[PDB]
C-alpha cells in the first residue's frame, strides 16, 4: 500500500558541501519523519525525530525541513565522524513504521 | 545510559524452531513497546515484529502466521520464537525499545545462518 | 450446448371448455356412501383453459406458476416427456427437472443452466443443462408410463410438498368423469413461480407429431363428493433533534469523548439514512433494515473526531494502540458507528493541537469507562515527578493536519450509536 | 380386552442412525440436508441415555409415548444456531432469524433436539465454516430451502456486486469465540417433524408378533389406534393405494394389516 524510496543512491562530496539526500513518500506524512545511521559493523545512533526537532546528546548539525511531502536534511559542515548510511521512517496510525533504500556517502 | 543484550544466535537449519533473548537494562518490558528490525547485507531496515506493553502482539501480512511471543516478567527477557524459516531470512536481528512513531533504544545482535 | 431453432411460427392461443376437468381426492383417507367437504385447491367447473396444439408447429412458452396447475393432455406414441419448474431457470437458482427415457425415471434437481430454448431428440440427445456443482437431490423413480391415450396431470405446491397426480385411462377435450389417485409425494421444499413443457423432435428432422396439452389454472373452491358401496366416485358438484450532534462545528476529544443521553423521542432513522457524505453504514447483530421495526430500551451516542484505521478497526476482532488503550468494543455489541469525511473545516494554515489521544496504559481499558490522563507515566525503575526524563515523559501527543495527505488518511467525524436490552420500559420506540 | 389380534408390520435391519447424530461436520442453518429413513428400528429411548437434551419440550406428543405411534415419514435436518436464538424455534415467534432463514408453522407436529457444544466446534481462531442469511425481500415459506448467492439491493440505484453503503453482501459469518459466553454458545439442533396422520406404515418399533384371532370381542391398536370391537371379513373391495376407511360418523371401520392383507371390520 505504501513504499519508500530514495533517488539518491551514492553521493561523494567533500566537507565543504551539501549532500542534499531527500526521501520520495507518495502520499503525505505530516512531520512524522526521522533519519538515521548505520555504521558498518557498528550499532545505529539517533539523528533526530518527528524532522523539526532535535534528539537530546545529537551535536547540532543535522536538520530538516517539510510539511507533507519535500524533506530534505540539511547540514552545515560534513564532519568525517558521521559518514553512514541514511533511511527515512514514516508511520500511519499505528506504529507501523516504513523504511526506504540507503544512501552511502563517501570521500 | 540503556543497553540492549541479546542471545541464541548460531546454526539453525531451514524449516527450524529457534529461540531469541533480548533482556532489558533499566527497563521494564511489560510497560513499553518492543521492536524487532532486521539489517540484510547489502539492504536496509524494515518492518520484523512489534509486541505491544500488552498481550498482544502486531505482524505483517508476510509474517502474519508462524511467529508466537511470549515474554516472562519475572528476568525481564523478551522471548522470540519461529517454527519455520526460509533461506531468504538470515541476517543480523536487533531488538528494540522506543515511543510512538519513532525507536530509541538499540543494541547488539546475533548472527544465524540456514543451508 | 444448446441449439437455437428459428423455424417457430408465431399463432394466437386458442381456449377450451372445462366442464368436468379438475377433481382428485382431497386425501388418502376412503370414504364410502357419504357426503363430505373439503377446503382445498380445485379446479371450479365451468373454467377457462388454453388450447394448445403441436404438429412446423413447436409452440413452447413459458408461462408464471402463480398457484397449482391442472395438466390435460391427449397423447399419442410417447411426445411429451415432462415438465421444468423453476423461478429464473438459471444457476443462480434450484430448478427440477424431470425426463422419462426408454429404462427408468429419474428426477434431479440441480442447478440447471437451462438454455433458451431446451428440447429433447431412437432417442439419444439430452440438450437441457451445461453443467451443475453443487446439488445433491436425486430422486429415481418407477415408469409412469387414432388417438387412444388420454393423460391427467395436477401439481400442487403447498408446505413444501411436491404431489404428483397419474391417472391412465382410454378414450377436443371429451366430456366425462373420472377419478385422479395420489401417486407419490415428494417434499422438495423449493420455491416455484414459473414453468415450462417439454417438446420431443424426431429427426428423419426434428419433426413432431400431431399432439396436444392444455394448461389450467386452480382457485379455491368447495367442492361436493358422493360415494356408493362400490368405493368410486360417481359425480362432483415529538423528534429528536440529530441535527445539533450530526452537524456541530467542534467536537471534543479523542480520549476525552463527549457523553450525551438524548431520549423521550422517535426514531427516525431515514432522515440520516439518505444523506451524501457519508459512505461508511458498517453494522452488526442488527440488520438496518430491521432497526426501524424493533424497539430498543437505549439509546447512547458518542462525539469524537478520529481518522477511518479506527472507523475500521472498531471491529473486536482486531486490536491497535487505540483500540487498547484508548477505547474498545465489547465482545456482546449490539450497535453501529457512522463515519463521514470532515476535509472542507478543521484545517487550517497551521497545525491543530486541540486533540490529543492516550498512548501508554499499564493494562486493557474496560468499554464505556471515563479516563483522564493528567497523570506522569513511569517506565524505569525509579519514578519521576512530572519530570520529563528519559524512562519518564507524557503519554499524550499533539496532531498534524494538512490538505495533502493520502486517501484515508484524514480525520472523520465519527458517531457511535449502541443498543442495549433491559427489563426497563423503552423511552423510545417510534 | 385380553390382548391384541396382528402384529405391527415386520421389523428389518437398524438403520445407521448413529450418523446423523454425533457428526463432526454439521451444515449451515440455510443449506441444510434431507435424507430418508424407512424400514428399520425405531429405537429413540436409547437417546435419553445419550448426551443430555436440556431443551426437549415438545408440543402435541408425548415424549415417552414414540414407541407406541410409529410415525411414517421422518424429515431429519441439520441445523446450526446460537445459545441466545435457540427459544425462537417455537412458532409463532417474530424475529431475524425466525423470518429470513426458517420459520416454524403453526400446524407443526413434533419438535426438534439441541445439545450443547462447548468440547468441539471451537478453536484457537474464529470458526468461519457456517453463514447464515439476513437481507431478503419476502418472507419464507415453512420447510422451503433458500439458497442465495445475488446481492441485496437498498435503494433504487443498482448494484452490479459490493458495495460500501449503496449495497451490503446478505450473507455473513459467524464468530465463535471459546470465552464469546454461555449465552452466544452455538447449538446444534436436529429436527424431528411428524405427520400425526393415518397412513400406511413404514417403519415401526420393535415389537412382539400376535396369532390372529377372529370373531372375538378383545382390544386392538392399529397404527398407534385404539378400540374394542370384533373382527369380521366382508365383501367390501379396497384400493390398493387405500388403506382404511370411515363412516358417516368419522369413527374407523377398516384397516389394511400388513403381510396378511385381509379386511378386518372393527365393528
Ligand atoms: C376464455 O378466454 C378467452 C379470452 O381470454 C375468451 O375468448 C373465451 O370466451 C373464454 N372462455 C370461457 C369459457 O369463458
Ligand atoms: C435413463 O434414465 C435412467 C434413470 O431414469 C438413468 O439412470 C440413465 O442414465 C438414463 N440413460 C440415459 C441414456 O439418459
Ligand atoms: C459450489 O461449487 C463450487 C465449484 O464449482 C465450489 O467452489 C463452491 O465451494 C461450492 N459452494 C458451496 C456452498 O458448496
Ligand atoms: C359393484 O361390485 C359388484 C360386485 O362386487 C358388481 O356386480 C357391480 O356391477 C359393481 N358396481 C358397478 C357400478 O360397477
Ligand atoms: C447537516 O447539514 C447538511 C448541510 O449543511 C444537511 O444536508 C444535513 O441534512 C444536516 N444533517 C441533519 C441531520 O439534518
Ligand atoms: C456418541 O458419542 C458419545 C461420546 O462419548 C458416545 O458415548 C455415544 O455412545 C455415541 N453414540 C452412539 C450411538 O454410539
Ligand atoms: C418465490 O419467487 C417469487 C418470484 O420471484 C417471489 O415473489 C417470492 O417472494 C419467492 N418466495 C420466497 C419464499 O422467496
Amino acid at each position: 500500500d505504501i513504499q519508500m524510496t530514495q533517488s539518491p543512491s551514492s553521493v561523494s562530496a567533500s566537507v565543504g558541501d551539501r549532500v542534499t539526500i531527500t526521501c520520495r513518500a507518495s502520499q503525505g506524512i505530516g512531520s512524522w519523519l526521522a533519519w538515521y545511521q548505520q555504521k558498518p559493523g557498528k550499532a545505529p545512533q539517533l539523528l533526530i525525530y518527528a524532522a523539526s526537532t532535535l534528539q537530546s546528546g545529537v551535536p547540532p548539525r543535522f536538520s530538516g525541513s517539510g510539511s507533507g511531502t519535500d524533506f530534505t536534511l540539511t547540514i552545515t559542515s560534513l564532519q568525517p565522524e558521521d559518514f553512514a548510511s541514511y533511511y527515512c521512517q514514516q508511520a500511519n496510525s499505528v506504529l507501523a513504521l516504513t523504511f526506504g533504500g540507503g544512501t552511502k556517502v563517501e570521500i | 545510559e540503556v543497553q540492549l543484550v541479546e542471545s541464541g544466535g548460531g546454526l539453525i537449519q531451514p524449516g527450524g524452531s529457534l529461540r531469541l533473548s533480548c533482556a532489558a537494562s533499566g527497563l521494564t518490558v511489560s510497560s513499553n513497546y518492543m521492536h524487532w528490525v532486521r539489517q540484510a547485507p547489502g539492504k536496509g531496515l524494515e518492518w520484523v515484529s512489534v509486541l505491544y506493553a500488552g498481550g498482544s502482539a502486531f505482524y505483517a501480512d508476510s509474517v502474519k502466521g508462524r511467529f508466537t511471543i511470549s515474554r516472562n516478567n519475572s528476568k525481564n527477557t523478551l522471548y522470540l520464537q519461529m517454527n519455520s524459516l526460509r533461506a531468504e531470512d538470515t541476517a543480523i536481528y536487533y531488538c528494540a525499545r522506543g515511543l510512538g512513531d519513532y525507536l530509541d533504544s538499540w543494541g547488539q545482535g546475533t548472527l544465524v545462518t540456514v543451508s | 450446448q444448446c441449439v437455437n431453432l428459428t423455424t417457430r411460427t408465431q399463432l394466437p392461443p386458442a381456449y377450451t371448455n372445462s366442464f368436468t376437468r379438475g377433481v382428485y381426492y382431497p386425501d388418502k383417507v376412503f370414504r364410502s356412501s357419504v357426503l363430505h367437504s373439503t377446503q382445498d385447491l380445485f379446479l371450479p367447473f365451468f373454467s377457462n383453459v388454453t388450447w394448445f396444439h403441436v404438429i412446423k408447429r413447436f409452440d413452447n412458452p413459458v408461462l408464471p406458476f402463480n398457484d397449482g396447475v391442472y395438466f390435460a393432455s391427449i397423447e399419442k406414441s410417447n411426445i411429451i416427456r415432462g415438465w421444468i419448474f423453476g423461478t429464473t431457470l438459471d444457476s443462480k437458482t434450484q430448478s427440477l427437472l424431470i425426463v422419462n427415457n426408454a429404462t427408468n425415471v429419474v428426477i434431479k434437481v440441480c442447478e440447471f443452466q437451462f438454455c433458451n430454448d431446451p428440447f429433447l431428440d431412437m432417442e439419444s440427445e439430452f440438450r437441457v443443462y451445461s453443467s451443475a456443482n453443487n446439488c445433491t437431490f436425486e430422486y429415481v423413480s418407477q415408469p409412469f408410463l387414432n388417438f387412444k391415450n388420454l393423460r391427467e396431470f395436477v401439481f400442487k405446491n403447498i408446505d413444501g410438498y411436491f404431489k404428483i397426480y397419474s391417472k391412465h385411462t382410454p378414450i377436443d377435450l371429451p366430456q366425462g368423469f373420472s377419478a385422479l389417485e395420489p401417486l407419490v409425494d415428494l417434499p422438495i421444499g423449493i420455491n416455484i413461480t414459473r414453468f415450462q413443457t417439454l417438446l420431443a423432435l424426431h429427426r428423419s428432422g426434428w419433426t413432431a407429431g400431431a399432439a396436444a396439452y392444455y394448461v389450467g389454472y386452480l382457485q379455491p373452491r368447495t367442492f361436493l363428493l358422493k360415494y356408493n358401496e362400490n368405493g368410486t366416485i360417481t359425480d362432483a358438484v415529538n423528534l429528536c433533534p440529530f441535527d445539533e450532534v450530526f452537524n456541530a462545528t467542534r467536537f471534543a476529544s479523542v480520549y476525552a469523548w463527549n457523553r450525551k443521553r438524548i431520549s423521550n423521542c422517535v426514531a427516525d432513522y431515514s432522515v440520516l439514512y439518505n444523506l451524501a457524505p457519508f459512505f461508511t453504514f458498517k453494522c452488526y447483530g442488527v440488520s438496518p433494515t430491521k432497526l426501524n421495526d424493533l424497539c430498543f430500551t437505549n439509546v447512547y451516542a458518542d462525539s469524537f473526531v478520529i481518522r477511518g484505521d479506527e472507523v475500521r478497526q472498531i471491529a473486536p476482532g482486531q486490536t491497535g494502540n487505540i483500540a487498547d488503550y484508548n477505547y474498545k468494543l465489547p465482545d456482546d455489541f449490539t450497535g453501529c458507528v457512522i463515519a463521514w469525511n470532515s476535509n472542507k473545516l478543521d484545517s487550517k494554515v497551521s497545525g491543530n493541537y486541540n486533540y490529543l489521544y492516550r498512548l501508554f496504559r499499564k493494562s486493557n481499558l474496560k468499554p464505556f469507562e471515563r479516563d483522564i490522563s493528567t497523570e506522569i507515566y513511569q517506565a524505569g525503575n525509579k519514578p519521576c515527578n512530572g519530570v520529563a526524563g528519559f524512562n519518564c515523559y507524557f503519554p499524550l501527543r499533539s496532531y498534524s493536519f494538512r490538505p495533502t495527505y493520502g486517501v484515508g488518511h484524514q480525520p472523520y467525524r465519527v458517531v457511535v450509536l449502541s443498543f442495549e436490552l433491559l427489563h426497563a420500559p423503552a423511552t423510545v420506540c417510534g | 380386552p385380553t390382548e391384541s389380534i396382528v402384529r405391527f408390520p415386520n421389523i428389518t435391519n437398524l438403520c445407521p442412525f448413529d450418523e446423523v447424530f454425533n457428526a463432526t461436520r454439521f451444515a449451515s442453518v440455510y443449506a441444510w440436508n434431507r435424507k430418508r429413513i424407512s424400514n428399520c428400528v425405531a429405537d429413540y429411548s436409547v437417546l435419553y441415555n445419550l448426551a443430555p437434551f436440556f431443551t426437549f419440550k415438545c408440543y402435541g406428543v408425548s415424549p415417552t409415548k414414540l414407541n407406541d405411534l410409529c410415525f411414517t415419514n421422518v424429515y431429519a435436518d441439520s441445523f446450526v444456531i446460537r445459545g441466545d436464538e435457540v427459544r425462537q424455534i417455537a412458532p409463532g415467534q417474530t424475529g431475524n432469524i425466525a423470518d429470513y432463514n426458517y420459520k416454524l408453522p403453526d400446524d407443526f407436529t413434533g419438535c426438534v433436539i439441541a445439545w450443547n457444544s462447548n468440547k468441539l466446534d471451537s478453536k484457537v481462531s474464529g470458526n468461519y465454516n457456517y453463514l447464515y442469511r439476513l437481507f431478503r425481500k419476502s418472507n419464507l415459506k415453512p420447510f422451503e430451502r433458500d439458497i442465495s448467492t445475488e446481492i441485496y439491493q437498498a435503494g433504487n440505484k443498482p448494484c452490479n456486486g459490493v458495495a460500501g453503503f449503496n449495497c451490503y453482501f446478505p450473507l455473513r459469518s459467524y464468530s465463535f469465540r471459546p470465552t464469546y459466553g454461555v449465552g452466544h454458545q452455538p447449538y446444534r439442533v436436529v429436527v424431528l417433524s411428524f405427520e400425526l396422520l393415518h397412513a400406511p406404515a413404514t417403519v415401526c418399533g420393535p415389537k412382539k408378533s400376535t396369532n390372529l384371532v377372529k370373531n372375538k370381542c378383545v382390544n386392538f391398536n392399529f397404527n398407534g389406534l385404539k378400540g374394542t370391537g370384533v373382527l369380521t371379513e366382508s365383501n367390501k373391495k379396497f384400493l390398493p393405494f387405500q388403506q382404511f376407511g370411515r363412516d358417516i360418523a368419522d369413527t374407523t371401520d377398516a384397516v389394511r394389516d400388513p403381510q396378511t392383507l385381509e379386511i378386518l371390520d372393527i365393528t
